[PDB]
């Protein structure tokens, strides 16, 4: 989950 | 001393935010911000005090990632991880919302130094 944290585009 | 919009980008957002705030804003390059707006900031920060520090900088990053893509930056998910993990979340979401182009000169900053690669 939120380990680093994510983000998709 | 008058900051160049380079030499601001440079200071901590809290101290950006700090100086923005100032009575004494003379000549500081920002433009004044939308107090809507910065409630709206300030009520989305108040609303992740208490969760882990994960799913903090997961909220904050997923709409500061978005304002990255829209320089046009390449390794934007670095750069968004970089600033949560180097900032106070709270100025910098106000630099995301209302101050967006000493954001972008930050973000320069940090694409001089590689931090996006």
């Amino acid at each position: 989950k939120l380990k680093p944290y994510v983000f998709d585009y | 001393e008058a900051y160049t919009l380079s030499t601001l980008a440079a200071l901590p957002a809290a101290e950006i935010v700090r100086l923005a705030n100032s009575q004494s804003s003379s000549g500081l390059p920002l433009p004044k911000a939308d107090p809507a707006t910065v409630k709206a900031t300030d009520d989305f920060i108040d609303s992740l005090q208490g969760k882990a520090a994960h799913d903090q900088k997961q909220k904050l990053g997923d709409q500061l990632f978005k304002k990255i893509r829209t320089f046009g930056v390449k390794g934007a998910p670095k750069l968004t991880i970089h600033l949560l993990d180097s900032e106070d979340l709270r100025a910098l979401a106000h630099l995301m919302n209302s101050y967006e182009d000493v954001l972008k000169e930050k973000v320069q900053h940090k694409v001089a130094a590689g931090l996006n690669k």
